[PDB]
């Protein structure tokens, strides 16, 4: 995912948004504290947590299961909210490579709100739906 | 240990030029079913059909495990070897200034 | 007055059958001719004076493990005419066994099942065992499993089917009948335990410490699991466990039931004396996800019931002191509809070791049979394989000119589709 | 039990035959008197497969030989080994064919071949069960590539169900010994594509390479390709004369190998080859095996196999080793190379393993690989069948037996057809 180098405004507002979740363990840094995809997947669970399972998840120091959380959390998660993180970027955040992950964070924040007024519409469709069926039965 | 003996044993230094002396001195191929005895490849055409590695495995797996048990003790002794010279060593520091003094 | 019959098929079963029937001889003491220098009943049949027959039957097409059988040293020990053996192999296509040679062979097989059921009074049921990649060993299988299911009808068969491990393979073509064999075993079969070689490898290497296993290697433990699940129908126990017990207990659904076990203590002789192998470690070790039999990952999805064997010295009190410790752990959790899911059988008979082996004596060991949600991960790869060279029709021609239909391949991803998605409506919270 | 019998035309593929059975002979322990002096037990199981049985205990190959002109087999009988052939066998025309294609597929050939055609049904009515047929053969003849590809067809037509085995000899630009060898190798080419059920190619310039390179002996002789190309043909058929782990019968490499029945053009290869004065240096290891067994030098062809990708591969172990080693350096293989094997099939090499290796090797490896690289070689044989054509060059020695130039024409089509078809894979994607 080639997106461009982010501005210091937007590099304060994705840390700000990531300081209102209440995560599991106190941040320190995140480049560091995101490379084994479990901070990621606590976030997401904040807001969909029917979604992702977190318990799949095992802090990870190692190359290995940092990138086995990474593809779980990547196919199982991310694909569901309609993007994918490809494997360069996910070797350049296991890495603690600068920018890589406040780049994805940018990219799942956007895709969060999106699924989530998608997930909305849905609900209020069927909650209309089910109202006029059952104003149809009513008159049976 | 480094270790020499006594200055008549090695008896050729007193102004030696023996040492310039010396330089002075100077002045339809069938390989395939052919392998040579010596070689890993050879196997005897009577064990040819021995068919089990599992059998073989096993008793190739014990000895493989045996040398290297024989080999730990020996290293051991050595490293034992070296402390008890030491401890020795320091034993008969002691026995040795007493032995002067008693001179 | 209970018995059961083994039904072994293809190359992979009758190698898997010949380690179970090894350990079976030694852990009843009759020597290989078969005769002793009441518990035999269960997988034996007495002739009247001496010798004991195996109440199992061998078949295979192609002909060289059933004659490298008949002439090692368990020769007088099988009935000379249930080794049923044919001229032409399948040569790895399923279509063949299935539909061009297998059903001249199936006959006779359909009448040695006769002829030894009529003898047994108390019969509990039957158990398979077959290497699915393979063309004779699946199609057969599938092709007895549809005869027997209603030339019987309710008797229980399990089936120790072998699945290609994830990208370790032998042949290039296993997918195909793998899916295919699935298929008709998915309708068929009461129960499924997964077998796949790579995980049993990575168990191998990590506790046996053998750094070059072959297949026997792999067999003697897969035996040892057949012997633990079957010992409470031989010997007395405090916890006794039948085989109609387990539809009961492990099912919870029709379609469900793919489960896969794990083996715990696996250590020689070298270093097992050292540490006490106490119930607890024991019980632990047999949940670790890096000592299941099959190449799964259990923390990807949630239990549905566990079925899991004792034997040796093992007390009650001990066995649920450590299912409370394991109910405590946070790392494995089981699904929101089953508040109790473990069944525990306790057995007094310890595991018999086998001379030249690898498994060393030791007076307690467990077996776990467990049902998870996390079976899903092997059918999406295999379906994955599968479409990758269905998209081209490739390896087609092999099957379509032997009989098979052009649509028979459809209507198997179907159905596999149908199982993933039943697999992802049961494990979501109520 | 499913035997095949042995079939041989033309000079070259009689002094391939000449080696081949000797090779056969000396793994069996049968003497050049036809009289067994063998040391182990197996060496008479399944002796079946190659040798008939006659009064007074001794063997007798079930060989056919055909050629147009006397002389080789006049000079075949007088070399060792050469009293096992049944007289009866040898079947000859007093004219030959003067490497015209022509006279040995139309006007002299076919008068001829009806009384080979009865001694081949002879053999194959008698048979037990029948596996199927091998063929050795040259395309750079008149007589062996018109008379051998002729009866491809006719045992064909005949035995449709049966497996063929072609072992096909392409004329070389670089060693020329003919000048007209383009015109009945595109002619050949055509009709063999639409028979035979697998043709494995060989090339006398690849084989100079490696015995110049590899083995490094300072003079080659024709006897050294022979003891190449018969090392190479007895390891195919290895595991279905010996027991083994995995047993693999041709009908199962065909099945393995052949994704779409036009593609069965195949390139081969032996390991291991080492120097008479390095055979002490190295150590026999699976590693040391399987990283000569994909060198580009190693295979039996000039064709370079980095110049394109693995549809498929095979492999057939010999000797006693460990299956997990095998299965992990097959990965390995496959995943330090994955630029040069094709992606919308994955798990693409097959593996073999016999527990009884060659006589005087501990370990052997034959390597059978389906790969589009092949399609350099068709390339030049028509580059200069089309340079030789478009003037009308020696046209006239095969008009005046019949023959027109629209044969060649639909010669010449088809033969690019496949040479399009066949790399129309390679560029496919997933
Ligand atoms: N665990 C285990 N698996 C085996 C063994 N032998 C073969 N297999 C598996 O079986 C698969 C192929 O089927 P096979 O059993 O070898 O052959 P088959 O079932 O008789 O089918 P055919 O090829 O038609 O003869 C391979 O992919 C192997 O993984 C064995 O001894 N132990
Ligand atoms: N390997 C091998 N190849 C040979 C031998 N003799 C001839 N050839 C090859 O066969 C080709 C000629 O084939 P030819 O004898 O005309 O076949 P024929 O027309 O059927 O008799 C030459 O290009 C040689 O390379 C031999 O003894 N061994
Ligand atoms: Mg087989």
């Amino acid at each position: 995912m080639d997106a461009p180098p982010l501005n210091e405004e937007e590099l304060n507002q994705i840390y700000n948004w990531i300081d209102g979740i209440p995560l599991s363990r106190p941040k320190k840094n995140i480049t560091r504290d995101f490379a084994d995809g479990c901070m990621l997947a606590e976030v997401i669970s904040h807001y969909c947590p029917k979604l992702v399972e977190v318990h799949n998840y095992s802090q990870a120091h190692s190359v290995t299961q940092k990138l086995y959380n990474w593809n779980t959390l990547n196919q199982r998660v991310l694909k569901k909210m309609g993007f994918q993180i490809s494997k360069n970027d996910i070797d350049c955040i296991i890495n603690a490579v600068p920018d890589a992950v406040e780049r994805v964070l940018k990219v799942c924040q956007i895709k969060l709100d999106k699924y989530l007024d998608d997930q909305k519409k849905k609900k209020d469709q069927q909650q209309y739906i089910e109202n006029a069926q059952m104003m149809q039965n009513g008159n049976k | 240990s480094v270790q020499p003996r006594t200055r008549l044993e090695r008896e050729a230094m007193k102004d030696k030029e023996s040492i310039e002396k010396t330089r002075i001195n100077q002045r339809v191929k069938q390989l395939l079913h052919n392998p040579d005895p010596k070689s890993t490849l050879f196997i005897p055409e009577n064990q040819r059909f021995d068919k089990d590695f599992s059998v073989f495995d096993k008793q190739q797996r014990d000895q493989r495990f045996a040398t290297k048990e024989v080999a730990l003790e020996k290293h051991r002794i050595e490293a034992l070897e070296r402390e008890s010279k030491r401890w020795e060593q320091m034993e008969n520091q002691v026995n040795k200034e007493q032995v002067k003094r008693q001179f | 007055m209970r018995e059961v019959i083994s039904i072994h098929v293809g190359q992979g079963g009758i190698q898997v059958g010949n380690a179970c029937w090894e350990l079976f001889c030694l852990e009843h003491g009759i020597q290989p001719d078969g005769q002793m220098p009441d518990a035999f009943n269960t997988f034996f049949s007495e002739t009247g004076a001496g010798k004991h027959v195996p109440r199992a039957v061998f078949l295979d097409l192609e002909p060289t493990v059933i004659d490298e059988v008949r002439t090692g040293t368990y020769r007088q020990l099988f009935h000379p005419e249930q080794l049923i053996s044919g001229k032409e192999d399948a040569a790895n296509n399923f279509a063949r066994g299935h539909y061009t040679i297998g059903k001249e062979i199936v006959d006779l097989c359909l009448d040695r099942i006769r002829k030894l059921a009529d003898n047994c009074t108390g019969l509990q049921g039957f158990l398979v065992f077959n290497s699915v990649g393979g063309g004779t060993g699946s199609g057969l299988g599938s092709l007895l499993l549809e005869r027997l299911s209603v030339d019987y009808g309710k008797k229980s068969k399990l089936g120790f089917t072998i699945y290609p491990s994830p990208q370790v393979s032998t042949a290039v073509v296993e997918p195909y009948n793998s899916i295919l064999s699935t298929h008709s075993l998915l309708e068929h079969t009461d129960v499924a335990v997964m077998l796949d070689n790579e995980a049993i490898y990575d168990i191998c290497r990590r506790n046996l410490d053998i750094e070059r296993p072959t297949y026997t290697n792999l067999n003697r433990l897969i035996a040892q699991v057949i012997s633990s699940l079957t010992a409470s129908l031989r010997f007395d126990g405090a916890l006794n466990v039948d085989i109609t017990e387990f539809q009961t207990n492990l099912v919870p659904y029709p379609r469900i039931h793919f489960m896969l076990s794990s083996y715990a203590p696996i250590i020689s002789a070298e270093k097992a004396y050292h540490e006490q192998l106490s119930v607890a470690e024991i019980t632990n070790s047999a949940f670790e996800p890096a000592n299941m039999m099959a190449k799964c990952d259990p923390r990807h999805g949630k239990y549905m019931a566990c079925s899991m064997m004792y034997r040796g010295d093992v007390v009650p009190k001990d066995v649920n002191a450590s299912i409370a410790t394991i109910k405590t752990k946070r790392t494995i959790q089981f699904v929101d509809w089953c508040p109790t899911g473990f069944k525990v059988g306790i057995n007094y008979q310890p595991p018999t070791v086998v001379p030249g082996g690898d498994l060393a004596k030791v007076m307690r060991a467990v077996c776990m049979i467990s049902n998870s949600t996390a079976i899903a991960e092997v059918f999406s790869r295999l379906d994955h394989k599968f479409d990758l060279m269905y998209a081209k029709r490739a390896f087609v021609h092999w099957y379509v000119g032997e009989g098979m239909e052009e649509g028979e391949f459809s209507e198997a991803r179907e159905d596999l589709a149908a199982l993933e998605k039943d697999y992802e409506e049961v494990g979501i919270e109520t | 039990m499913r035997e095949i019998v042995h079939i041989q035309g033309g000079q070259c593929g009689n002094q391939i035959g000449a080696k081949f059975w000797e090779v056969i002979s000396d793994e069996h322990g049968i003497d050049p008197t036809g009289t067994y002096h063998g040391d182990s037990d197996l060496q008479l199981e399944r002796i079946n497969v190659y040798y008939n049985e006659a009064t007074g205990g001794r063997y007798v190959p079930r060989a056919i030989l055909m050629d147009l002109e006397p002389g080789t087999m006049d000079s075949v009988r007088a070399g060792p080994f050469g009293q096992l052939f049944r007289p009866d066998n040898f079947v000859f025309g007093q004219t030959g064919a003067g490497n015209n294609w022509a006279k040995g597929h139309y006007t002299e050939g076919a008068e001829l071949i009806d009384s080979v055609l009865d001694v081949v049904r002879k053999e194959a009515e008698g048979c037990d069960c029948l596996q199927g047929f091998q063929i050795t053969h040259s395309l750079g003849g008149g007589t062996g590539s018109g008379m051998g590809t002729l009866l491809i067809s006719k045992v064909r037509e005949e035995y449709p169900d049966r497996i063929m085995e072609t072992f096909s000899v392409v004329p070389s630009p670089k060693v020329s010994d003919t000048v007209v060898e383009p015109y009945n190798a595109t002619l050949s080419v055509h009709q063999l594509v639409e028979n035979a059920d697998e043709c494995m190619v060989i090339d006398n310039e690849a084989l100079y390479d490696i015995c110049f390179r590899t083995l490094k002996l300072t003079t080659p002789t024709y006897g050294d390709l022979n003891h190449l190309v018969s090392a190479a043909m007895s390891g195919v058929t290895c595991c279905l004369r010996f027991p083994g782990q995995l047993n693999s019968d041709l009908r199962k490499l065909a099945v393995n190998l052949i994704p779409f029945p036009r593609l069965h053009f195949f390139m081969i290869g032996f390991a291991p080859l080492t120097s008479r004065g390095s055979q002490q240096y190295r150590a026999l290891t699976v590693p040391e095996l399987t990283q000569q067994m994909f060198d580009a030098k190693n295979m039996m062809c000039a064709a370079d196999p980095r110049h394109g990708r693995y549809l498929t591969a095979s492999a057939l172990f010999r000797g006693r080793m460990s299956t997990k080693e095998v299965d992990e350096q097959m990965l390995n293989v496959q995943n330090k190379n994955s630029s040069y094997f094709v992606e919308w099939i994955p798990n693409n090499i097959k593996s073999s393993i016999c527990d009884i290796p060659p006589k005087g090797l501990k370990m052997a490896v034959t390597f059978v690989g389906n790969s589009t690289a092949i399609q350099e070689m068709f390339k030049r044989v028509a580059e200069q069948f089309t340079a030789m054509f478009r003037r009308k060059a020696f046209l006239h020695w095969y008009t005046g037996e019949g023959m027109d130039e629209m044969e060649f024409t639909e010669a010449e089509s088809n033969m690019n057809d496949l040479v399009s078809e066949y790399q129309q894979y390679q560029d496919a994607t997933a």
